[PDB]
């Protein structure tokens, strides 16, 4: 970014962290982190 | 009464039969097979 001839470059290496494990489920606003199964592998009486 | 104890009797009906009533038949059990044992994933309807 550029304001009034200065130069700010900001970053990288913020921890390499996240919450957000591999697989997500969204849900009312509401995030969760299930182990969903793949399409053609849901089985009854469970998500997919 | 006091002047005579002049008694009957008389029929109860809808007396208890026998007789062939509707029941559920719950949900289809899977049955995954293993080196000597079952496994069994159940998913029942109503308590069984």
């Amino acid at each position: 970014v550029n304001f009034n001839g200065v130069k700010i470059t900001a970053g990288p290496l913020s921890t390499a962290w996240t919450p957000f494990d591999r697989k997500i489920v969204q849900y009312a606003g509401e995030i969760y982190n299930y182990d969903f199964p793949e399409y053609g592998a849901g089985q009854p009486g469970a998500f997919g | 009464a006091a002047g005579a104890t002049l008694k009957g009797k008389l029929h109860v009906p809808f007396l208890l039969a026998d007789g062939k009533c509707t029941v559920p038949l719950a949900p289809e059990p899977m049955i995954t097979f293993g080196f000597r044992s079952v496994s069994l994933k159940l998913h029942p309807k109503n308590p069984t």
